[PDB]
């Protein structure tokens, strides 16, 4: 989960 | 009839016409294209309902939408989508979420000054009475 860094 | 058929086509026009204004805005690239399964395979276990501003052409396009309220469903579902999938404190969450608010709250300015009330309201009558 997440795509940020 | 042919008058509420007249209705929904400056609807769509309308619709076309803000997304394409979100779509050109730089900020807003990463909500232009669906989340690409092959490159982020993870989303789909977390977001149920993707959407994006290309999906949503496709639907003003496909007469999916009857009202504004309805086409502002999708832009929440966005903003919130992307809100739920990018949740962390690290700065490119944080980035990816203040332009998923960004797009919502640019979205709703927009349709605030331009969007006849009455339009809307006629609209959502056509609707309630299909």
């Amino acid at each position: 989960r997440g795509k940020g860094g | 009839s042919m008058q509420e058929e007249d209705t929904f086509r400056e609807l769509r026009i309308f619709l076309r016409n803000v997304t394409h204004r979100l779509a050109i805005d730089k900020r807003f690239r990463v909500f232009t294209k669906p989340v690409d399964p092959d490159e982020v395979p993870d989303y789909v276990t977390v977001i149920k309902q993707p959407m994006d501003l290309s999906s949503v052409i496709s639907k003003i396009d496909l007469h999916k939408y009857l009202t504004v309220k309805d086409y502002l469903r999708d832009i929440d579902l966005i903003c919130s989508n992307a809100l739920e999938y990018n949740p962390d404190r690290d700065p490119g969450d944080r980035l990816i979420r203040h332009r998923a608010c960004a797009l919502r709250d640019t979205a709703y300015a927009i349709i605030k000054e331009e969007l006849d009330e009455d339009f809307e309201q006629l609209c959502e009558e056509i609707q309630e009475s299909r």
